[PDB]
RNA sequence: GCAGUCGGCAGAGCGAGAAAGAGAGUGGCGCGGACGCUACGCCGCGACGAGUAGGAGGGCCGCUGCGGUGAGCCUUGAAGCCUAGGGCGCGGGC
RNA sequence: CGGCGGCGAUGUCGGCUACCCACCCGACCCGUCUUGAAACACGGACCAAGGAGUCUAACACGUGCGCGAGUCGGGGGCUACGAAAGCCGCCGUGGCGCAAUGAAGGUGAAGGCCGGCGGCGCGCCGCCGGCCGAGGUGGGAUCCCGAGGCCUUCCAGUCCGCCGAGGGCGCACCACCGGCCCGUCUCGCCCGCCGCGCCGGGGAGGUGGAGCACGAGCGCACGUGUUAGGACCCGAA
RNA sequence: GCGGGGGACCGCCCCCCGGCCGGCGACCGGCCGCCGCCGGGCGCAUUUCCACCGCGGCGGUGCGCCGCGACCGGCUCCGG
RNA sequence: AGUUCAAGAGGGCGUGAAACCGUUAAGAGGUAAACGGGUGGGGUCCGCGCAGUCCGCCCGGAGGAUUCAACCCGGCGGCGCGGUCCGGCCGUGCCGGCGGGGCGGAUCUCCCGCUCCC
RNA sequence: AAGACCCACUCCCCGGCGCCGGGGGGCCCAAGUCCUUCUGAUCGAGGCCCAGCCCGUGGACGGUGUGAGGCCGGUAGCGGCCCCCGGCGCGCCGGGCCCGGGUCUUCCCGGAGUCGGGUUGCUUGGGAAUGCAGCCCAAAGCGGGUGGUAAACU
């Protein structure tokens, strides 16, 4: 935790470096996916197969 | 150029997404409350923003406030901005041609005399 | 000849991000397991053994 | 990475993609940048106006570090100061104003590009431009010669 | 994550097997052997594995516990089943199915039960 | 992430003590197996001795 | 021949330049050996410092760096005078000497006549025969404190004088720094010509009465 | 098109010519339910397919050597080579 | 098909292919230069092994990664593999970028409103103060508001979700119009003082510029293209 | 007066607390409840579980090889 | 005949390809051979083919098994904050301070050294 | 540099000599040929309990009838021993050297067929001549050289 930091505290073992950021945050998709706050958006699912 | 587009009347309370890089403007001296969602906000800019009671979002967490992008300013930087676009355009040589050459140095010797002044034969 | 290129440089950001990602992932156990290494048995995957 | 090169591709092709009617030869045009101002006067005009000629003065033995003069625009002169700097001048009363020598930040004139935050500044400069020291007036300050 | 370590692992795992025009994972807990994001045995924070007792006859099944998921050592809860098939499977398929424990194992769960079980009974 | 959790250091003979060092930022670092292949395939050209 | 739009380069490779190509795969191995070089330095002379002798401070000439201070090649023989060491002493207590400076001002001259006071105090000085000390040698506790000093000795800083916020006045802004300037280069510009003028139309115009 | 495998925490819909809600409130026994989804995956419709020079993509085509990996193979027989044997792949090849 | 038949253990069943043979139709020998090759154009008797777009540098553009108005330690230094990797920040010297223009001397990137005063004859032509303040027009992905409405006996009656006439703010970008900076030209009136000068500054209108007009660069890697190098390989007099 | 030391301020970080709030699904324990599984008892055979048999039915898949028929549907070429 | 695991390694000898040649076997043969498409015939082997498939449920038939359900004990695991059960830990959360510290700052201001001055 | 006036220490080095505490070379230093088994030969395969065969600061490598940490040489180790050659300290004899800083006064001081000029030729980024050389001219001393445009004045 000194070698590389934490995010709120830069490295005290190196010049100016601090930890890498997270382009995304939360990268649990399922959990994304399946709350409730995308589903009520979506619309309903085309689920069936119209052949030839 | 994100503090002025959120500027307009009718953009308040109302969340910036850009799909690049939030970087710093250092010519800038107040810098307002803004709820930002971007894929990178440099680390001058967070502090900005955060040291100004804002709010930096990422995308999933973009998905997971607005699923369909309902109160948001999508932005997009300058797509001319970069040097390679003074390079583009009608070849330089051409009359009404206000594009920069390539030249390995700039200086009275460098690519300044023929096509460039009347007294040198001509110019465009 | 031997002045082909052999040594690549890169930036001190980029290597200390490896290193971070590397160590990173160095502690989820699924990573490790298909990296191969037996610690079906290990108590903890950051195993860390007291300084003795 | 010789595998992803163009020339794994090109195995088993006669020519190599360089043609059966006009070959791979070995300079056809002459080398380097010959005919400038015979054949290759199209290009050299169209692309690089101002190639041949001799325009302006001499001068024999130039030291750069003679005319060294690196300038600051307005908008970044409070970026050579810290920000305890600004708000300390910005609440308080007496006009106890700041100075920014951009000397001792490494710039030796002051041009004057952007808008000057409301306060007052006392700049110290080799040279200013004159738009530069109207507009340090225009928000109250002074503009002061350093050597 | 567990998306998170998928992608990691989809191309460069020990236990895939890239081998005429299939692909196959080694995994411990992997029902149905098969290099899937559903079918991972590693990546997810409940697995379900089956394969054959210590001793020749029955079928263990193995469950990940929730808490411990850096801690392989208490990881995985391992439960001996030497009854008959119809059996085994009631009870596989009530483990699976009425503690809803990631129920879309259920049947590749009870057709590993199946084919252990015929595995173990003897050719004539 | 922002959750960091206690891991258990151990001793020689195996067991937990009961010391607990919390969990350093570097190991929620952003995994990034196509940065750490470029920095592994760039860095390990620097110790090739030439041939010619 | 030329493509489109493209740069025009003169690469120099018109000489046989693979003969005289240097690489630098001896460069670990020359920097691996320039210091163990400077460790057996270091070691044989033993509780002098590393780095070598002390360096004044000098001041960069030719505008772009003359703000910037550093390291010269030796004190002056009027420092030295002014400090009152003698010039061949100075380089046996481990005093960087140059005789071909001059002193130009007073200001450079006392730093480092100050620099040569402040090294003296920092010199713990061994006698010269270990049994015996003598009048001016360091005393017997310092001697068993004196350590090898890495680095620059006493080393060369830029030092700024902050200036505390002033309150504005009249005369500083009524100050015209522009029209200044434009009047200054007017006047370095005339100053010999508007003076061969002067001259010429004052001693001619005595032809009025002469 | 598919994250909707939304299951005794169940109710299994969304091809149907016509903008939108199989919305919610309040007054007037027997323990069951195929497959799927390497999302760089899988599925469905429709149209199309000449090719020199040339350009681009994919190669679970091939050689050598290096870094990881296969608790890989191997003197109960490796590489190589031969083969009227068995095959796979549009093919390179295996 | 919730229809059937026949043949089987030492002479038969199947094996599209795989070896040989038979027959019908098709079928001139490849490579190359060429408008045109099977050519009475050249190279090739046969087989094995070797055998030709590489590397370095520069530039351009595209793409990937990191950081981003900065970026980069490459040179130096400190502490088996390891000649690696880690570190240095008062090692960012320096490079490129953040500013251009002029031959150069040089100069160097918005302004308007209000209070006070035919000097002239800035009603016009400067400075004292305060305020507002970085342009506009058209198109413009997205986004915002919502006249109304999306049934299950029927009137209400609320909340949520969805749709929506119309009206908006308008990203990037394009086109146009203004604006600002340097060169140069024309016209014309002023403003400054340590030295009032062959001084210095300003305005209006055009016009030349590789500019500004709220950045986008740097480093690394990959790919193509053009070169300088033996430069895809072999070849002179 | 210089340079340096001391102090204050400001910002950030770390650690004690006092209080809300969030998470424990990259990160838990204790008891209580409901469920499921494992083991050991009791239960004792119109239950359960093994293995065989019928040219058994039901549903799926295929017949060893060589064949034929039937109707359904699509595209066609004709004819009355 | 002998050595050797092996002369199927015999002193230019490991492996021993192709071109080319000898012999054996089989097939063929007057439009030079060779090839593409399509069959047919004969061989070489292969399928270790040659009375041909099991799987799930139910019915019947005899057989075997100390065997099913349900209840008791113990262990393990999964899951309303069990509205507001008890306690911890963590926060790219915040507020409070009779708080106790590090770092930084071009934010301000008691002692020492040093330089002129009697 | 010398004189006068003050201030201030008697220790540097040579030639010999004896005494005290890095370099070459030589010789060495852990542990399986344990029990079965494959084989032409094993260094392969299995096993070695309750010390999970033994050593491991040694699991580099090579050799030995495939494949070896433990068979051998080696490897590792601030591991050992014996010579040799230094370097480094102290001590003795002889010899040398019998030395300075400050203040004031009085004296003194410089490299010529060289610089420089012209011309020629070569050379350089050096452009009315950067350097060199030949030839011709040919110095001065408050002088000379340089101060990247030839020349005069300052
Ligand atoms: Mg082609
Ligand atoms: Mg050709
Ligand atoms: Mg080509
Ligand atoms: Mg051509
Ligand atoms: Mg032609
Ligand atoms: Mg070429
Ligand atoms: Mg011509
Ligand atoms: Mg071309
Ligand atoms: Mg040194
Ligand atoms: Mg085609
Ligand atoms: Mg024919
Ligand atoms: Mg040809
Ligand atoms: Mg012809
Ligand atoms: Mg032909
Ligand atoms: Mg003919
Ligand atoms: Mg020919
Ligand atoms: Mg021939
Ligand atoms: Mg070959
Ligand atoms: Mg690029
Ligand atoms: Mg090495
Ligand atoms: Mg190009
Ligand atoms: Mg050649
Ligand atoms: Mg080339
Ligand atoms: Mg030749
Ligand atoms: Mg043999
Ligand atoms: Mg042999
Ligand atoms: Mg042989
Ligand atoms: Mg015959
Ligand atoms: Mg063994
Ligand atoms: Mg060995
Ligand atoms: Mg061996
Ligand atoms: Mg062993
Ligand atoms: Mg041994
Ligand atoms: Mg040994
Ligand atoms: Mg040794
Ligand atoms: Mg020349
Ligand atoms: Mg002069
Ligand atoms: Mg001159």
């Amino acid at each position: 935790d000194d070698l590389y930091g934490t995010w709120r505290k830069a490295a005290s073992l190196k010049s100016n470096y601090n930890l890498p950021m997270h382009k995304m945050l939360n990268t649990d998709l399922s959990r994304i996916l399946k709350s409730p706050e995308i589903q009520r958006a979506l619309r309903a699912p085309r689920k069936k197969i119209h052949r030839r | 150029r994100m503090i002025r587009k959120m500027k307009l009347p009718g953009r308040e309370n109302k969340t910036a997404v850009v799909v690049g890089t939030v970087t710093d403007d250092v010519r800038v001296q107040e810098v307002p409350k803004l709820k930002v969602c971007a894929l990178r906000v440099t680390s001058r800019a967070r502090s900005r923003i955060l040291k100004a009671g804002g709010k930096i979002l990422t995308f999933d967490q973009l998905a997971l406030d607005s699923p369909k992008g309902r109160g948001t300013v999508l932005l997009s930087g300058p797509r001319k901005g970069r040097e390679v676009y003074r390079h583009f355009g009608k070849a330089p040589g051409t009359p009404h041609s206000h594009t920069k050459p390539y030249v390995r140095s700039k200086g009275r010797k460098f690519e300044r005399a023929r096509g460039r002044r009347a007294s040198r034969g001509y110019k465009n | 000849k031997t002045w082909r290129r052999w040594h690549r440089r890169v930036n001190t950001t980029q290597k200390r991000y490896a290193i971070c990602s590397a160590l990173a992932a160095s502690a989820l156990p699924a990573l490790v397991m298909s990296k191969g290494h037996r610690i079906e048995e290990v108590p903890e995957l950051p195993l860390v053994v007291e300084d003795k | 990475p010789s595998r992803l090169r163009k020339t794994r591709k090109l195995r088993g092709h006669v020519s190599h993609g360089h043609g059966r009617i006009g070959k791979h030869r070995k300079h056809p045009g002459g080398r380097g940048n010959a005919g400038g101002m015979h054949h290759h006067r199209i290009n050299f005009d169209k692309y690089h106006p101002g190639y041949f000629g001799k325009v302006g003065m001499r001068h024999y033995h130039l030291k750069r570090n003679q005319s060294f003069c690196p300038t600051v625009n307005l908008d970044k002169l409070w970026t050579l100061v810290s920000e305890q700097t600004r708000v300390n001048a910005a609440k308080n009363k007496t006009g106890a104003a700041p100075i920014i020598d951009v000397v001792r930040s490494g710039y030796y004139k002051v041009l004057g590009k952007g808008k000057l935050p409301k306060q007052p500044v006392i700049v110290k400069a080799k040279f200013f431009s004159r738009r530069a020291e109207e507009k340090i007036k225009g928000v109250g300050g002074a503009c002061v010669l350093v050597a | 994550s567990a998306h998170l370590q998928w992608m990691v692992v989809r191309n460069c795992s020990s236990f895939l097997i890239k081998r005429n025009k299939q692909t196959y994972s080694t995994e411990p807990n992997n029902l149905k052997a098969r290099n899937s994001f559903r079918y991972n045995g590693l990546i997810h924070r409940k697995t379900v594995g089956v394969e054959p007792a210590a001793d020749g006859k029955g079928v263990v099944v193995v469950m990940k516990r929730r808490s411990g998921q850096r801690k392989p050592a208490t990881s995985y809860v391992r439960t001996t089943i030497n009854k008959n098939a119809r059996a085994t499977l009631s009870s596989i398929r009530h483990m699976i199915r009425k503690n809803k424990y990631h129920p879309d194992l259920r049947m590749a769960a009870i057709r590993r039960a199946s084919a252990i079980l015929r595995s173990q009974k003897p050719v004539m | 992430a922002c959750a960091r959790p206690l891991i258990s250091v151990y001793s020689e003979k195996g067991e937990s003590s009961g010391k607990n060092v919390t969990l350093p930022a570097v190991f929620k670092a952003p995994i990034r197996p196509d940065i750490v292949n470029f920095v592994h395939t760039n860095l390990r050209k620097n110790n090739r001795q030439p041939y010619a | 021949a030329p493509s489109r739009n493209g740069m025009i380069l003169k690469p120099h490779f018109h000489k046989d330049w693979q003969r005289r190509v240097a690489t630098w795969f001896n460069q670990p191995a020359r920097k691996i050996r320039r210091r163990k070089a400077r460790q057996a330095r270091a070691r044989r002379i033993a509780p002098r410092p590393a780095a070598g002798p002390i360096r004044p401070i000098v001041r960069c000439p030719t505008v772009r760096y003359h703000t910037k201070v550093r390291a010269g090649r030796g004190f002056s023989l009027e420092e030295l005078r002014v400090a009152g060491i003698h010039k061949k002493v100075a380089r046996t207590i481990g005093i960087s000497v140059d005789p071909r400076r001059r002193n130009k001002s007073t200001e450079s001259l006392q730093a480092n006549v100050q620099r040569l006071k402040e090294y003296r105090s920092k010199l713990v000085l061994f006698p010269r025969k270990p049994s015996a000390p003598k009048k001016g040698d360091s005393s017997a506790e310092e001697l068993k404190l004196a350590t090898q000093l890495t680095g620059p000795v006493m080393p060369i800083r830029n030092v700024f004088k902050k200036e505390k916020a002033r309150v504005i006045t009249e005369e500083e802004k009524n100050f015209k720094a522009f029209a200044s300037l434009r009047m200054a280069r007017a006047n370095a510009r005339l100053f010999g010509i508007r003076a061969k003028r002067a001259k010429e139309a004052a001693e001619q115009d005595v032809e009025k009465k002469k």
